[PDB]
């Protein structure tokens, strides 16, 4: 463009609301930085008593 | 029939062929009364103070005239442009004359609210307040569009003839009457 | 959701309808067994006026229950949830 | 004809007929429930 | 929630641009907030578990 | 079969008691005694078809649902837009028009998706995102909607005032607002309902930029609930607190209501004895309010069933004369002209060359 941007045209906010609860809820994380993708990291809680 | 009121008119438009090219740098040099700018338009400026109107004149030989009253004031004003081509020295002769539109207003003496009428003619009513205050109406028969206004002022536009004008007010009449 | 068929011989609704409500949901309280209908839901089959197909929502076990509460309640998604409790 | 659902936590019949959006009446609440059936139904005392 | 939030938001202070000198965005501070609930009029109320 | 065992049925439903399938049908209580089994799939584990499309039209689709994740909304506006800008994408105008018409044509749809769902949203505030100018984006959006002649709501008078009302500061106590200026939203809400009401109702809402309203009357509410700690305070120094920018016609709508309620005050006389003004007629909107359906029919000059006139003010300037019958005439074309009128429109060689010289 002639004229600088503006970030908030694009500052977006839906990415880490995704990351968390999917993360939580699925169960398994991939954190491809460290290189670990560990699965079996939540259970329902058992309300049998 | 109607509440003793029939609108007025408040402009005309038409065209005029005058049969031959003409030079426009010319017709500025010499027309006291005319504004041109070659380098970014194609067409010259004039007006005369009675009709009191402007005519828009092109290289190609179509005319176009705004600021009367009326169809006889058009004709009239666009003879009296063909006459001032003609001592310019141009073989100019007033040929095809043909009005284009007129400006028709009224006012109907009680307020009217436009959401109602919004409400009840989605198909024809736009009511963008924001945007411009006056409410908008497509009317179809005659083609014409009528603006419409809290005051119960109308104002009716798009019309070859007179007497669209009219049938477009009494067709609305009992739109707004109710 | 539509509400129960109702038999012209009758004036009273079909046996598998029987035990919903005017609004096409089950009524708390009442008595339900296998294969008699909770929700009357439908959806659209043309994905000129739509027309519906219908697919309801079906008790199906082995013995009687009988339906303790019932709850509606909505996302601003516009959709809406129900939820139901049934005891034995 | 009209449906009558209460409403959750204050228990003001909420009179909802068309598809308008769950609403109380004057609570800020979403949840309702519906009210009991008028039939009766017979128990065996075992 | 209470202190490593804001210690690994400080490890990424700042994103530099790719031209423009003293061109840069940078975060100072970073807040949680208490729990609520969206609704359809980007209008908002706190919520029971 | 679609008959029963011999004869006329012709329905096909099913029947099972143990989970088999059978085929019910009626004529009489059969199930044409036939019945099929049923094969089914499951225990392992909306198209694809995806065009290529062109490179521009998907990069605007990408500003479309970079647009709907700002506000966050629910994400079948996302989906939903993303039909109508394809619906739009299909005319050579749009497809010939600039890109700034083109970034400009994906804020409407999402504006209109929204009034669909009668989700309050102004036009600015979509503007703001998409480098936008009022006759720009607004000249365009009729030119859509007048294309597409496709059915959508006006902006619902109570819709906006809930997300406007509640995005005030004056909910919790801080250091640029002490308690005196803190106050309980709910009062400030109902008080601006039964003042926005009377708004309408007086002609004011119609034909005007609809925000003003709101700004005019939630200062004066605020006002109100605490005139004693509140009537020394301004638009401006009351805004800034709030981090508010005003309108100007708000002191125009200041202005109107003002005189409004004073003409509501002297309805009453135990209001009539204290000689309201501007100054004090503040301090009694309390009071007003609890009887105000009754003050407008006692101060309303127009008693007819369909003292002061109830009109907009387009008209309470009144007419310095009710529009007699206009003078619709005609002429006559056809005369002859008068030559030294056209002579006298000409220059003179004189002139021609005073022109020259100054060229
Ligand atoms: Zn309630
Ligand atoms: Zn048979």
């Amino acid at each position: 463009r002639a004229a600088q941007f503006d970030v908030v045209k694009h500052m977006r906010q839906d990415q880490i609301t995704n990351g968390m609860v999917n993360a939580i809820s699925t169960g398994n994380w991939s954190l491809k930085r460290f290189k670990m993708d560990r699965q079996g990291v939540t259970q329902v809680l058992s309300r049998l008593s | 029939g109607p509440s003793g009121i029939v609108p007025q008119l408040q402009n005309i438009v038409s065209t005029v062929n005058l049969g031959c090219k003409l030079d426009l740098k010319t017709i500025a040099l010499r027309a006291r009364n005319a504004e041109y700018n070659p380098k970014r338009f194609a067409a010259v400026i004039m007006r005369i103070r009675e009709p009191r109107t402007t005519a828009l004149i092109f290289s190609s030989g179509k005319m176009v005239c705004t600021g009367a009253k009326s169809e006889e004031q058009s004709r009239l004003a666009a003879r009296k442009y063909a006459r001032v081509v003609q001592k310019l020295g141009f073989p100019a002769k007033f040929l095809d004359f043909k009005i284009q539109n007129m400006v028709g207003s009224c006012d109907v003496k009680f307020p009217i609210r436009l959401e109602g009428l919004v409400l009840t003619h989605q198909q024809f009513s736009s009511y963008e307040p924001e945007l411009f205050p006056g409410l908008i109406y497509r009317m179809i028969k005659p083609r014409i569009v009528l603006l419409i206004f809290v005051s119960g002022k109308v104002v009716l536009t798009g019309a070859k003839v007179r007497a669209e004008i009219y049938e477009a007010f009494e067709n609305i009449y009992p739109i707004l009457k109710g | 959701v539509m509400g129960p068929m109702l038999d012209a011989a009758t004036r009273k609704p079909i046996w598998r309808h029987e035990i919903l409500d005017a609004d096409g949901i089950c009524s708390p309280g009442e008595k339900v067994e296998n294969k008699q209908v909770l929700v009357n839901k439908s959806m659209p089959t043309v994905t000129q006026q739509p027309q519906y197909k219908d697919v309801p929502i079906t008790y199906k076990g082995a013995t009687d229950s009988y339906i303790e509460k019932v709850m509606i309640s909505s996302n601003a998604e516009d959709a809406f949830l129900i939820k139901m409790l049934l005891r034995q | 004809q009209p449906m009558i659902y209460i409403c959750g936590e204050c228990h003001t019949e909420n009179e909802i007929k068309s598809r308008d959006p769950i609403r109380c009446r004057e609570c800020g609440y979403r949840i309702m429930y519906k009210k009991r059936t008028k039939r009766l139904v017979v128990f065996d005392a075992r | 929630i209470n202190v490593e939030i804001k210690k690994i938001m400080k490890a990424n202070e700042k994103v530099t641009s790719d031209a423009d000198p003293m061109w840069y965005l940078k975060y100072l501070n970073i807040y949680v907030g208490l729990p609520d609930v969206e609704e359809s009029f980007n209008v908002t109320r706190p919520v029971s578990p | 079969r679609g008959r029963c065992p011999d004869c006329g049925s012709t329905e096909l439903v099913e029947d099972s008691h143990y989970s088999q399938s059978q085929l019910v049908c009626s004529d009489c209580g059969c199930v044409v005694t036939e019945g099929v089994l049923t094969t089914t799939f499951s225990d392992e584990g909306s198209t694809g078809e995806n065009e290529q499309v062109s490179r521009s039209q998907q990069r605007g689709l990408r500003r479309v649902r970079d647009l709907c994740r700002v506000l966050q909304l629910p994400p079948t506006f996302e989906d939903t837009a993303v039909a109508y800008y394809q619906q739009a994408y299909r005319h050579s105008g749009i497809r010939a028009a600039r890109l700034q018409k083109k970034e400009v044509l994906v804020g409407c749809c999402v504006l209109i998706t929204c009034r669909q769902h009668n989700w309050p949203l102004t036009m600015g505030a979509i503007c703001t995102l998409l480098y936008a100018d009022l006759d720009v984006f607004s000249s365009t959006y009729m030119q859509i909607v007048k294309l597409l002649g496709l059915d959508v709501p006006s902006l619902c008078l109570a819709e906006l005032v809930k997300t406007y009302c509640s995005s005030f500061k004056l909910f919790q106590a801080s250091p640029s607002v002490p308690a005196k200026y803190v106050e309980d939203k709910e009062k400030m809400l109902s008080r601006t309902m039964q003042l926005v009401e009377l708004a309408n109702e007086t002609w004011l809402v119609t034909g005007r930029h609809p925000l003003p309203v709101i700004t005019a009357a939630t200062f004066l509410a605020w006002q109100s609930l605490q005139p004693a700690d509140r009537l020394s305070c301004s638009l401006a120094r009351f805004c800034k607190l709030a981090n508010v920018d005003l309108p100007y016609p708000a002191s125009s709508r200041l202005q109107e209501l003002l005189a409004v309620l004073l003409r509501m005050a002297e309805q009453l006389a135990w209001l009539r004895v204290l000689r309201l003004d501007k100054r004090s007629v503040v301090k009694h909107i309390g009071d007003l309010l609890q009887h105000r359906q009754s003050l407008v029919r006692s101060a309303f000059r127009d008693g007819t069933a369909e003292p002061a006139l109830l009109l907009p003010p387009c008209m309470l300037k009144s007419p310095k004369r009710i529009c007699p019958v206009p003078p619709v005439s005609t002429v006559t074309g056809d005369e002859n002209i008068s030559d030294s009128e056209i002579e006298q429109y000409l220059r003179t060689p004189q002139e021609v060359r005073d022109f020259q010289r100054a060229q």
